Parts: structure tokens; sequence; C-alpha cells
């Protein structure tokens, strides 16, 4: 199932919900410990992790360095060791069962820093920083390489992307996307990095493009039906799902599904309520 | 509001 964690609607949320794309059902599960929006989710060894974000509430706006683990057969959250710094609007990738925490903000500070989490040893350790300061960065894993895509450095919204080589611990800039995208949804489908939606400093976007490593080229595909940034994204059974986000006026509960063989999007459900900035993953 | 995420500033 497609799990959605945290998010934001009037305040940061503790929601944990699961969508089943064959029966159209939604399942409510254990509330997050601390409310969170601007976080990212990943699944490592079946379990579900929530990384970074912040608690934007009527009484505070605390950037989070927390990492927390949800077990789908115990329905329980348990805290894991925190990161070195708070990471609001973070991006995460999983290479070889390790969690890479990328970018994000703490207050005014936009991080280029990156750190790796070891689930068998409950430790965080820094790795090499990015070339660029990125918040709202989209992360993907392709051929056990890590891609940081788009985002916001504090001044400019970014179409650039850079690649992290784990066995060399270095970052190389690559071909920039066609579109500037901060808070896009970024994932891997077929063997292309997909970049869906986002914000460019003027408008939310409904366009979608994908990166092919072999040719080092970005090419557009069918646009979503609804402009959105700060969306959740995941691929379930060779199809792309995008969840919620903000269209500049509304918090979307729209869930669109992209079929790569017809290059078609279509709305497959509504979340229980519109929200932005969730973390998403599948298990 | 943040133009990108919608959150209150």
């Amino acid at each position: 199932l497609i799990y959605t964690a945290g998010g934001y609607f009037r305040q940061s949320l503790s929601y944990l919900e699961a969508y089943n794309p064959s029966d159209g059902t939604w399942l409510r599960l254990a509330d997050l410990q601390v409310p969170r929006s601007g976080l990212a989710g990943c699944v490592v060894g079946g379990l579900l992790y929530a990384v970074g974000g912040r608690n934007n509430s009527p009484d505070g706006n605390t950037d989070s360095s927390a990492l927390d683990c949800y077990n789908p057969m115990t329905n329980q959250w348990s805290p894991c060791a925190p990161m070195s710094v708070p990471r609001n609007r973070i991006g995460v990738g999983v290479i070889d069962g390790h969690i890479y925490a990328v970018g994000g903000s703490h207050g005014c500070i936009h991080h280029n820093s990156v750190e790796r989490y070891e689930p068998e040893r409950d430790e965080w350790h820094l790795v090499a920083p990015m070339l660029t300061r990125r918040i709202g960065v989209g992360v993907a894993v392709l051929n056990r390489l890590l891609y940081a895509v788009g985002g916001f450095d504090g001044t400019n919204r970014l179409n650039s992307a850079e690649c992290y080589y784990p066995e060399r611990n270095e970052w190389r800039m690559i071909t920039a996307m066609n579109t500037i995208r901060s808070g896009a949804g970024v994932c891997v489908l077929h063997n292309c990095i997909y970049a869906a939606g986002g914000y460019d400093g003027q408008d939310q976007l409904n366009s979608v493009e994908r990166y092919d490593v072999a040719t080092a080229t970005w090419t557009f595909v069918a646009p979503m039906k609804h402009r959105r940034s700060a969306l959740g994204i995941t691929v379930h059974q060779g199809r792309i799902y995008v969840l919620g986000g903000y269209d500049g006026h509304t918090f979307l509960d729209s869930v669109e599904c992209y079929d790569p063989d017809t290059d078609t999007w279509s709305e497959v459900t509504r979340m229980t309520s519109g929200r932005s900035g969730v973390g998403v993953a599948v298990t | 509001l943040d133009e990108e995420t919608g959150e209150a500033l």
C-alpha cells in the first residue's frame, strides 16, 4: 500500500494513512509522534521511516532533526537517533538499505550538507556536501547513484541536478532539467528520474519531465491535470501516484495516477483531506 | 503564507 505521513493543513499533522489502489480504500493508522510537514518518507526493510521536516503549530515552528520508524505489523512508531541538523523540506534516498538525508532548512540556513543513516546500527554520519544549497529538493536513486534535483537555495529556484557517487563520496553536476522546480515530486519509474510539478517562484506547475541517464537528456511527458507543489509522490505497480500539495490557492486532496504506456494521467481518488508537504512511501 | 508549501510563515 501507499502510505502518507505528516503533512500540513492549517498546521502540521500527525496523520498516517494508507491507500490501496485496487480497492480505492483508505486506512487510518498510528499517529506520528511529533506533528510534521515538509518531511520525507522512505521504506527500508519493509519498515517506514519519517525524516526531517518541522512542527508548524499555533505555538511554534520547530525544524526537526528527528527520524522515526513505523512498523506495519505492530502499528507502532519508535524514535531513531536524530540527524546532525534540523532539515525542513528535506529530500531522502535509499541506497543499499541506507537512508541519505539531503539538504533542507533550519531557520534561514539552507543546507548543502548530506548525511547517511545506518538502520542496523542506528547511527547518522555526514558524507560529502552538495555543490548547491537545496531545500525542497527532490531525491532519487538510480543504479545505486543518488540524484538531488531542483529545490531552492534561498534566492533562486533550481533546475539543476547533481549526482552523488557513493563509492567515491563526491557530487557531480549533471544536465539541468528543462524546468525550474522546487518542491516537485521526484521518483524513479522505468529507468528515468521523473520530476512532477513543483513551484518556480511564479506558478505551481503541472508539467512533468524525466531524465534518461544513458543519453543524459530530460524529456517532457504528459502533464498532470492539476498544478501542484509540495506534493507527495511514489510509484505503485509501475505507475506514478501524486498526493496532495498546494496549488497556490488550495490544499489539494487530488490523487493523480500516471500510466507510462499511454502517457496519461487520471485522478484515482481523493485523500481524506487536502494537505501539503507529506512524506510518502510504499509497503 | 509560503507561496510554495502553503504553510503559515
